[PDB]
């Protein structure tokens, strides 16, 4: 399918062509012959003025808990729930390694790059036959 | 078992059907089928290579028009084991 | 409406069209029935129509012959329209070479014969487009015409059909 | 089914062109002048075609119909050259 | 096949052509977008029937744009493909897997698995042609087809045929 679309003003064809975007009205125009080629472009930086996901891998965390419009008859039934899902993934020894290192670099006061890079350290790995368990501390420290 | 046999009959002989009819084309890039009709109107403006609307690649044609012989086979070979199913069937209706 | 399957086998033994009905209606209100035209009589009117839209732009500037026709028409149509038509030359090509009857009398003749025995239209439609002289060899060919009609009757009628049209 | 019309004639809505579809005939000559069909009355300089669709009406030329409904469906028929531009 | 129908079709037509004369202009566009239409619904579409007392009667101008649209009721001649029909058909280009056969609008072609096994087929051929005693693909090429199914589609129409059938095929 190659995936692909290409910008090339129908007109000019210099080469890959020297083009220009006025975001202030959201178009772009070959800046030799002045045309247009295409309109209303998305923005870029209002979705950042909207609003650790490579540290928790592709499957996604979500911690579930109460509200003011709902029960605590059940709310209870979902705090004694949200563990039943976490034997699915290794995630949960992930975040229990996360939190831990978290204790630890907290403990030590180290600030959120340490943190990270710990994160990181560990996720860059984090099974081999070359770990093979080692106390499950030696590895994170 | 009886309503088994039947979907294995009319699934088999259905497929046996369609595998009769010769293949169609495959276009490697794309990954996806296509059948003989559909190529009709893919061919090229030169009549040389069966034109892809997508890729701009040429359509090669699969291998399972043999295979109609293939389905057959299991077909017969598939009766033949279920023959002692189908006469004791048969029993069954004479019976109560 | 709930997809409107009506599944059809279309075929010649009254295996009718999803669209084609015996029975509409018309824009005035009265019964519309169901209009077929044999291949010969369809060339032959379609040359009234050729020749008046020929003569009606000859006024709007104002304010049988088929080696003729075959070239005529071409003209005229390149003429108002492209030449994209070879397609429409084709056709009528189809609609003059095989046509049974290559005069009008004769067709005309058949018609008013068939207006008396009021056979069945789309029937003598699909006989008039066909050409053939003898009823066994066409039953043998379409098994419509194998099942509808009996054999005797059935050459009684194209006898008296064949004898008119201009033999090939 | 029955025609869905009525004949020129036992017309009874009022005979007023009134507001609105004085400003829909006025819309629309605009857009004839604006894709150049051709004028009927005069010209006498002037450029905009508000005030060409204005002389226009106001000298009781303009080659349009308007049509009518009713609650029913069925509909009346009326040409701009009979009604009276009063307001 | 060849077929009369009463057929009702709308058209539109540019505000700057508000003319006198445009009954005739109408009339002139007719003719165009009928003459070489092919459509799903009645195939493809060869000319018009009954020039003269053709009604038109009133337009509708769009709301939002000068543009006026007309319908217009006619009579018309129109071929409608069908299944299992023996016509005396033409071929005008052939391949290796089968030969096309031109019939009228469509193009009815024979897959290499629908000719039958007993035709003495020749590979070199030009073009390639499938003869036994006297059906030659020639510059008449009329082959008796068979068409068991016209394949409507997305607008290029085309039609599966067979010889497989005693006359069928020779001449
Ligand atoms: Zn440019």
């Amino acid at each position: 399918p190659n995936l692909n679309i290409v910008l090339t003003c129908p007109e000019c064809k210099v080469y890959p062509p020297k083009i220009v975007e006025r975001f202030s009205e959201g178009d772009v125009v070959c800046a030799l012959c002045g045309l247009v080629l295409s309109d209303k472009l998305v923005d870029t930086r209002s979705e950042w003025r909207t609003f650790n996901p490579l540290l928790d891998g592709n499957n996604l965390s979500t911690r579930i808990g109460k509200g003011e419009t709902t029960d605590m008859r059940f709310t209870k039934e979902l705090n004694k729930a949200q563990g039943k899902n976490v034997m699915d993934k290794k995630d949960n020894e992930v975040q229990a390694a996360f939190a831990k290192i978290t204790m630890l670099c907290d403990a030590a006061e180290l600030p959120k790059i340490v943190k990270d890079c710990a994160k990181e350290a560990y996720k860059l790995c984090h099974d081999e036959k070359t770990l093979k368990g080692k106390s499950m501390e030696s590895i994170m420290a | 078992i009886k309503w088994k046999v039947h979907q294995v009959v009319q699934r088999l002989k259905d497929d046996l059907d369609k595998n009769s009819e010769p293949n169609g084309y495959m276009c490697p890039i794309c990954l996806t089928k296509y059948t003989q009709l559909e190529a009709v109107q893919l061919l090229n403006f030169d009549r040389t290579e069966f034109l892809c609307s997508l890729c701009d690649e040429p359509l090669v044609e699969d291998d399972s028009g043999k295979k109609n012989k293939e389905k057959q086979d299991k077909l017969n070979r598939l009766m033949d084991q279920i023959q002692p199913i189908i006469d004791s069937l048969k029993k069954i209706d004479d019976s109560r | 409406r709930l997809k409107k399957v009506e599944e059809e086998e279309n075929a010649a033994t009254l295996q009718l069209g999803q669209e084609f009905q015996l029975k509409q209606i018309n824009h005035q209100g009265e019964e519309e029935e169901l209009i077929a035209l044999n291949l010969s009589e369809a060339r032959l009117v379609i040359k009234e129509a050729l020749v008046e839209r020929r003569r009606a732009f000859k006024r709007s500037q104002k304010k049988e012959t088929r080696e003729k026709e075959l070239e005529s028409i071409d003209v005229l149509l390149e003429q108002t329209t492209g030449g994209n038509n070879k397609d429409l030359k084709n056709t009528m090509q189809y609609l003059t070479n095989f046509s049974r009857f290559r005069d009008q009398e004769t067709v005309g003749a058949v018609i008013q014969l068939l207006k008396s025995t009021g056979l069945h239209p789309f029937e003598v439609a699909q006989l008039g487009s066909l050409a053939c002289d003898t009823a066994d060899e066409a039953k043998t060919l379409i098994p419509s015409l194998n099942n509808k009609i009996s054999d005797d009757e059935l050459e009684r009628i194209l006898k008296e059909l064949s004898n008119l049209e201009t033999l090939y | 089914l029955k025609e869905k019309a009525i004949p020129k004639d036992q017309r009874a809505t009022t005979p007023y062109m009134t507001k609105y579809e004085r400003a829909r005939i006025l819309g629309t000559r605009a857009l004839q002048i604006s894709m150049n069909a051709p004028v009927f009355v005069d010209l006498e300089g002037e450029t905009d075609p508000l005030r060409i669709a204005m002389k226009e009406l106001a000298e009781k030329k303009i080659p349009l119909v308007i049509r009518r409904y009713l609650p029913d469906g069925s509909f009346e028929d009326w040409s701009v050259e009979e009604l009276i531009v009063d307001l | 096949m060849f077929f009369i129908k009463d057929l009702s079709l709308n058209i539109t037509l540019h505000p700057s052509f508000f003319g006198p004369r445009m009954k005739q202009y109408l009339k002139t566009k007719l003719l165009e977008e009928v003459e070489g239409s092919c459509t799903g619904k009645f195939g493809y579409i060869l000319c018009v029937l009954d020039y003269d007392n053709i009604d038109i009667q009133r337009g509708r101008i769009l709301p939002t744009d000068g543009s006026a649209e007309f319908n217009v009721k006619y009579r018309a001649v129109v071929f409608k493909p069908f299944k299992g029909e023996v016509v005396d058909g033409t071929v005008v280009s052939c391949s290796q897997h089968g030969f096309e056969v031109q019939v009228g609008p469509m193009k009815v072609f024979v897959t290499k698995h629908l000719m039958p096994q007993d035709l003495t087929f020749n590979a070199g051929s030009n073009p390639p042609s499938y003869q036994s005693s006297e059906d030659v693909i020639t510059i008449k090429s009329r082959i008796r087809v068979k068409i068991e199914g016209c394949i409507s589609q997305v607008s290029s129409i085309h039609a599966i045929g067979s010889i497989k059938e005693d006359y069928l095929g020779a001449i």
